[PDB]
């Protein structure tokens, strides 16, 4: 029941409401109103903070508002006190040269680890965090891996007598910016969706 | 019906004739193409006597003057076809039981094919 | 004294060390559960003498690199190897450890022969518990001096004996 | 709940008298399923011609990229493969290989198919690159197994048994459940 | 970032590196021995990238048993780096054709790539 | 400039523009076999067919966007079920007598027919119903195979889909007409009575042939198009 | 005593480093250090075709992996509109609940061994061994099985699979009842676990503890009930619950989970009628192996699908599922290309670990091991 009131609240304030025909909802809040709005969201009855997923759109084919984007997931468990089951996402873009974000650790302690990961994997420093310390990657690791300008850092495959492979030169699969092996890719290799 | 079997079997005989001409007149013969429904059978069974589907007689300069082809194992309107490149000449041969290999109703004897190949050699071959 | 310098005693002590191989588990990833399964009540490496399992490194000779060796764990495991008595052997278990495996990136050591001297390599994902029995038998006959490679050479009894530690 | 100690004791005793459950490899042949992921085998047609046409569809779909295929053109007099193309060099780095079945799944000629050997433990990285003539169906045993049988003079016995071998393994000779 | 030493001259590379090293303390530095072909060290050739954090140093492929005195020069080199207190050792595996162009890429790209691809190593494999 | 509209997008475009360039300029896509850059378009493959309205007055038949000029205020439809249906049908007609040589084909992954077939082929017919790929189950066309046209070029007349690119090139670009068809109907095939391929610019058709017909002998059977490591550079044999 | 309970030593299964800030035999607070298995799925998966990634998916949680396979599969099916045949769906729920039984067996065996007795590790493991055979029957692999596909499953079930499954399903209920008879009326475990492991549901909710450890504290929150995905809407189901969150209630609730999962295996087994095996859409499914020698479209689609892959439309998607450790999901960003733009995994064992300093605070020092075994981490899931 509360998701409908979330939509009525955000649409009334002019925040874009993103929706795919698959049943998952995105709500993009600006940087300023982010902290206070999501505090109100927790107050709205959102027990559970599932995910903090950081995104780097540097090499995305279509342009996007900002390079980095952090998405939180707010949920209210159905089997708890008064559970509607309302689950939704909050996306907040973070500039390329301004990797800031206030934490919701004070509201949910789950953002203790999760935000650290996004600070570990991406250059995004989370404001108000108790401890922003590298979680996963080695302590001496320099950089933030999951951003596209950061190498995957592969090693060749090895064979008998000088015969080797460089997989990035071996891949027949295409990314989004890869034009393809012919002059171009159109039709079903530019995106295909069956109509049930 | 079962005539199918002899067809492919008869096909091998045909190849022999073709091969013979190369050994006779000293002109290059080549196996052009094998049966795809024989290459791409992985575990599936294959009972046919041979896997070769297309062959040709090439001159010294490499251009063939006589082409022979057979219908694949699963294709409809099974036949054998013959062609002279550059000469707009095509033949549709079947096999009628007891009689032998017939171009329509006219039996296809080895002598007929041999004379045809020699006429092609004198006419179409460049070198 | 290295178990050498007597026609009888080197055979005897190689017999002893080879059959009484006491593994030192370093459970890392999904290879390591296939290492654990090699001890249950269907297919147990609890017969050749590996019944007991010295978790302390000061007491065990066989160290099995069992799983993907993430780089943040490379030095620790290194010292775990240096925290072993000198008559020690190391088997490299799996594809992630032997070579880089399928994870060909910044996070994985692409061959654990880098950090530790490997005795036996055992491919598989994970190598079947029975392949692990075959590798421990490979190492069994290797440390008796009963091992030859493809190139025609007999292999030394103990690898990690030929390295200038530092 | 003192009774639970006694109940635990009693059931452990009942299992004590229950002797059987275990299988003693290598003395007892390991029971494998017919679909098991083992050492790759290259299968051949009835004509004897090899099935591999050297098309590198196995190598591209490999998530580790462990498969190497140098091609070449068949010699009409003594051809190796069915088409105009064969595999001069076929290497698979078992230390890269993760045993998916993607090379089996993508092979259009049914040449590359996983076998059943797991007894491929060796000492050297450089030696664990299993080649073409190291995987043919004609071969019976793994690299260390064949080297041991040669430096030993004693024939090869594989330590596994399966109920039957698949039709995709036409030609794969192996011990089948005890039929022999 | 400086480039000292020269390809295929192990002894000159070693002496120039002796001089350019000086009394530089390597307590927090990183040594990347870049090569090709992980397994075969008997025929290995080696480059070195020394990442101090405050300035970086390059040595082209001049060490290893592949060159006369590259094995003894690499042993002396690792002994020299270890004397000065180095603890963090890495090895990078590149395709042979990379090794040449990797010394001509800008410092940020070359160094980022090397740090991403580095394997912790036991220096005993080079001593 | 001329105003054109493709399905939701409006583009300024100079007047002599072909409907195909305007469609791609707007961001949509449509197959292409017969026409090629720097080659005179002539409607042969009939793949570039679109729908055109020129006021809502749709043209009766699908316009060949390869040889059709553009006019101001024209609407172009490439996403209607009719267009995709017709395109799949023409793909079937093209694949009709093909030899099934993809796995051993030297063209490998960089083959235009493969990509346009998987792009536009097999329109979603209207279920979990089992589909059939091909209707043509008759005897296919067999002609001479792996025919060396010159010490660098090899010719497989079965893989030819009867476009005009090689003969059009030879007539237009070098001025050496040393390649053209022989017979007509479905029996048509490329041939020559000039065998050495005298033109010194003969190798470029090696790239143009959307199929594996004309291939490089000196690089025959080495690796597949993706397996090769592609490094773009500049040739320094001569000053161009 | 800031004691270094190091990675893998002493017997911290699932390599994990602990700085136990602790004076005496109590427990003040445990500071964890993870990442010692970081291998790079979220990054490597950005360079592998959707078809390939099914080889990367099971190996993250190597115990309950088909949940990973199913989550990835379902998310991509929704993203490109794939159709689940009924038989494929039934088989997928079979393999899901069976891998859940196997993961549960390993979890309780590890918990008992981690502090306490060694014997009951084997018996449960015995059954696990049998289960593996079932998998080896259909997939040819013990675990890490690459069987699932986007449309459905790779190929059909063998003739010999179902009777073996019936055998194991008939022997198991007595076995699970035996484990519960041994453990529930706990002799010493009663005085070991009923008190320990303070789990206030409020903070368990606040820290992101979904993995079956929360319903041991009395929260009825399961994705199979909250968000039916694979036909769980159509099952008669008992949903385990706990009175007060401790180690004892956790273990008992998971044992009842095993019995309910066996019941679901049987239930799905009965309703199984022959039919198709995967989504026949050629753009999404490679051609059948038999018409590779008849049709051109077959060869082109096989070549393309097995070199390039397929291109789903541009968009982001995410769908959750319930594994033996709770809510799991893949955030898939696709840019319309043959390789996914990004895959972010909600690792239940990753956040379920935030409750380590809390739960074992004031508990015993040894019980810091039993409370970790009871937390059920899979450091392939955490480190990732
Ligand atoms: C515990 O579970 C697990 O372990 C591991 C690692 C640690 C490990 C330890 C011991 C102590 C084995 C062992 C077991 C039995 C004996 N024995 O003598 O009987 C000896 C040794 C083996 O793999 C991993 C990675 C894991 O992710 C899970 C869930
Ligand atoms: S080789 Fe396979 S089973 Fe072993 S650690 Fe690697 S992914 Fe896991
Ligand atoms: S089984 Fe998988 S990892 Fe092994 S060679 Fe085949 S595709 Fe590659
Ligand atoms: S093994 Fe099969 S897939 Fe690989 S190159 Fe040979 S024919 Fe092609
Ligand atoms: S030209 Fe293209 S479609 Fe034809 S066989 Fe070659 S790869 Fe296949
Ligand atoms: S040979 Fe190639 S370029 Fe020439 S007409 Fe045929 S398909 Fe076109
Ligand atoms: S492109 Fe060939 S028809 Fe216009």
């Amino acid at each position: 029941m509360r998701l409908e009131r979330v939509l009525e609240e955000a649409r009334a304030k002019g925040y874009p409401i993103e929706d795919n025909g698959l049943g998952n909802l995105w709500v993009v809040l600006p940087r300023e109103r982010f902290k206070e709005e999501m505090a109100h969201y927790k107050a709205m009855g959102f027990n559970f903070l599932a995910d903090i997923v950081g995104l780097d759109y540097l090499t995305y084919p279509d342009p996007r508002p900002e390079r980095f984007a952090v998405v939180y997931e707010l949920v209210s468990l159905p089997g708890w006190k008064d559970g509607d089951g309302s689950r939704f996402f909050v996306r907040v873009y973070v500039p390329e040269e301004d990797p800031r974000l206030p934490t919701v650790t004070d509201l949910w302690g789950s953002a203790n680890f999760l935000e650290r990961e996004v600070y570990d994997l991406f250059g995004i420093v989370f404001e108000g965090h108790p401890d922003l310390r590298k979680i996963l990657t080695p302590e001496d690791l320099e950089g933030h891996p999951l951003r596209k300008d950061y190498p995957l850092g592969e090693t060749p495959t090895l064979f008998r007598e000088g015969r080797y492979i460089i997989p990035a030169e071996f891949r027949a699969a295409l990314t989004g910016k890869d034009p393809g092996l012919t002059f171009y890719k159109g039709g079903s290799r530019k995106g295909y969706r069956s109509l049930w | 019906a079962s005539s199918e079997r002899e067809l492919y079997e008869a096909w091998v005989e045909l190849l022999s004739w073709m091969r013979e001409y190369a050994q006779a007149k000293g002109v290059r013969f080549e196996k052009e193409a094998d049966f795809p429904d024989f290459i791409y059978r992985m575990e599936r069974p294959y009972d046919l006597p041979t896997t070769i589907m297309t062959a040709s007689l090439s001159d010294g300069l490499g251009e063939p003057f006589l082409l022979a082809d057979v219908s694949p194992r699963h294709a409809k309107l099974k036949r054998i076809g013959l062609r002279l490149p550059r000469a707009h000449i095509h033949l549709h041969a079947h096999y009628e039981p007891g009689k032998g290999l017939v171009t329509g109703k006219i039996p296809l004897t080895k002598e007929r094919f041999f004379a045809l190949a020699d006429r092609a050699r004198e006419a179409l071959a460049f070198a | 004294r290295e178990g050498i310098l007597f026609t009888t005693l080197e055979k005897l002590v190689a017999w002893g060390r080879s059959n009484s191989l006491w593994p030192a588990t370093f459970g890392l990833a999904c290879c390591a559960i296939e290492m654990m399964a090699s001890t249950d009540a269907r297919n147990d490496l609890a017969r050749f003498g590996s019944e007991v399992f010295r978790a302390s490194p000061r007491q065990a000779d066989v160290m099995i690199v069992a799983g993907r060796l993430s780089k943040k764990m490379a030095p620790v495991m290194r010292r775990v190897w240096e925290q072993m008595p000198d008559p020690k052997w190391v088997i490299s278990m799996g594809a992630c450890a032997s070579s880089g495996g399928m994870f060909n990136n910044y996070a994985i050591v692409q061959n654990v022969d880098s950090v530790v001297p490997v005795d036996v390599y055992v491919p598989g994902c994970p190598p079947r518990p029975e392949a692990l029995i075959y590798a421990v038998m490979q190492l069994q006959k290797k440390v008796r001096g009963q091992a030859y490679n493809e190139r025609g050479e007999r292999l030394p009894p103990v690898a990690a004996w030929k390295r200038t530690r530092g | 709940t003192l009774k639970a100690l006694a109940q635990s004791l009693g059931i452990t005793l009942k299992y004590l008298f229950s002797k059987p459950v275990t299988v003693p490899y290598p003395d007892a042949p390991v029971a494998l399923k017919p679909r098991f992921h083992g050492r790759h085998v290259l299968t051949r047609h009835p004509n004897g011609l090899e099935k591999c046409i050297g098309c590198s569809l196995c190598a591209a779909a490999c998530p580790a990229y462990a498969i190497y295929v140098e091609p070449a053109e068949n010699d009409p007099e003594n051809p190796v493969s069915a088409g105009e193309r064969y595999a001069k060099v076929y290497e698979i780095n078992m230390l890269r290989c993760i045993f998916c079945g993607l090379c089996e799944e993508a092979c259009p000629t049914g040449a590359i198919v996983l076998g059943y050997d797991f007894e491929m433990a060796d000492y050297e990285y450089s030696d664990l690159v299993y080649g073409k003539e190291d995987m043919l169906v004609d071969v019976v045993g793994t690299k260390p197994q064949r080297r041991e049988a040669k430096r030993t003079g004693k024939p090869v016995k594989v330590g596994y048994v399966v109920p039957y071998v698949r039709p995709e393994l036409e030609g794969f000779k192996a011990p089948t459940e005890g039929g022999k | 970032m400086v480039r000292v030493g020269m390809r295929a001259a192990p002894r000159v590379s070693l002496e120039a590196l002796k001089a350019a090293l000086g009394g530089l303390k390597l307590s927090e530095a990183k040594v990347y021995l870049i090569t090709d072909w992980q397994d075969k060290r008997d025929q290995a050739r080696y480059a070195l990238l020394l990442h101090t954090g405050k300035k970086d140093l390059l040595v082209p492929d001049a060490f290893g048993p592949a060159f006369p005195g590259g094995e003894e020069a690499l042993s002396e080199l690792v002994g020299l780096l270890l004397a000065q207190g180095a603890r963090r050792f890495y090895e990078a595996v590149v395709s042979p054709g990379e090794m040449t162009a990797l010394l001509d890429l800008p410092p940020e790209e070359l160094l980022k790539r090397v740090m991403a691809i580095a394997n912790p190593t036991d220096p005993g494999i080079y001593l | 400039m001329v105003r054109v509209k493709v399905n939701d997008r409006i583009v300024e475009v100079p007047p002599g523009t072909s409907v195909m360039d305007a469609v791609f300029h707007a961001g949509y896509d449509v197959p292409l076999f017969c026409s090629e850059k720097h080659l005179s378009p002539i409607g042969a493959c009939r793949m570039c067919l679109v729908r055109i309205g020129l006021p809502i007055q749709w043209q009766p038949k699908l316009a060949a966007s390869c040889v059709t000029a553009v006019a101001d205020g024209m609407v172009v439809d490439t996403l209607s079920d009719v267009v995709r249906e017709a395109q799949a049908g023409m793909v079937e007609f093209t694949l009709l007598n093909h030899p099934l040589d993809c796995p051993t084909c030297d063209k490998g992954g960089a083959c235009e027919l493969q990509d346009r077939t998987v792009e536009y082929g097999l329109y979603e017919k209207y279920p979990l119903e089992l589909p059939v790929y091909t209707r043509f189950e008759f005897t296919r066309r067999h002609v001479d195979k792996h025919h060396p046209l010159s010490p660098f070029v090899i010719l497989d007349r079965e893989r030819c889909i009867h476009c005009k690119r090689c003969v059009r090139y030879f007539e237009e670009v070098p001025g050496d007409e040393v390649l053209d068809f022989i017979e007509r109907g479905v029996h048509t095939f490329i041939g020559t009575m000039d065998f050495g391929l005298p033109s010194g610019f003969s190798g470029n058709i090696t790239d143009i042939c959307p199929v594996g017909a004309l291939l490089d002998l000196t690089a025959r059977f080495r690796a597949r198009n993706w397996e090769m490591e592609e490094t773009p550079t500049t040739c320094a044999l001569c000053p161009v | 005593m800031t004691l270094n309970v190091g990675p893998q030593h002493p017997s911290t299964h699932g390599v994990l480093r602990l700085m136990v800030t602790l004076s005496g035999e109590e427990v003040l607070e445990v500071v964890p250090h993870i990442g010692y298995l970081h291998t790079g799925f979220e990054k490597t998966m950005e360079h592998r075709t959707y078809l390939q990634n099914i080889t990367y998916t099971p190996r993250m949680d190597y115990l309950h992996s088909f949940a990973h396979d199913l989550a990835y599969a379902l998310a991509v099916e929704k993203l490109l509109g794939a159709v689940v045949p009924p038989r494929a769906e039934t088989i997928r729920v079979i393999l899901n609940e069976l891998s859940r039984l196997a993961s549960h067996l390993v979890f309780l065996g590890t918990g008992l061994l981690d502090l306490g007795a060694l014997t009951p590790f084997f018996y449960a493991f015995r059954e696990r061994e049998t289960i593996l055979d079932l998998f080896e029957w259909v997939t040819g692999q013990r675990f890490h099985h690459n069987y699932i596909r986007i449309g459905g499953v790779k190929e059909d079930l063998p003739e010999e699979f179902v009777p073996e499954l019936k055998k194991l399903l008939e022997v198991l209920p007595h076995r699970i009842d035996e484990y519960e008879a041994l453990f529930a009326e706990s002799p010493i475990f009663y005085e070991r676990a009923r008190g320990v492991g303070v789990i206030p549901p409020e903070v368990a909710i606040d820290l992101g503890l979904t993995g079956g450890s929360l319903r041991a504290s009395g929260v009825n929150y399961d994705v199979r009930k909250a968000y039916p995905y694979s036909g769980y809407e159509t099952y008669t189901f008992d949903v385990p619950l706990g009175e007060r969150g401790d180690v004892f209630d956790r273990m008992l609730v998971r044992i009842r989970e095993m019995r309910e999962s066996v019941k679901i295996i049987k239930q799905a087994l009965e309703r199984l009628e022959p039919g198709p095996v995967r989504d026949p859409n050629p753009q999404i499914t490679p051609p059948p192996r038999h018409l590779l020698e008849t049709s051109m479209e077959a060869v082109i689609y096989h070549f393309k699908h097995y070199t390039e892959g397929f291109h789903p439309p541009k968009g982001e998607v995410y769908v959750p599922t319930e594994s033996a450790r709770g809510e799991l999901g893949y955030y898939i960003v696709s840019d319309g290309g043959s390789m996914p733009y990004r895959v972010k995994v909600r690792a239940p064992s990753f956040v379920n670990l935030q409750s380590l300093p809390y739960a074992c605070k004031g508990e015993q020092v040894p019980d810091m091991v039993a409370i970790i075994a009871s937390l059920d981490p899979v450091m392939g899931d955490v480190d990732r």
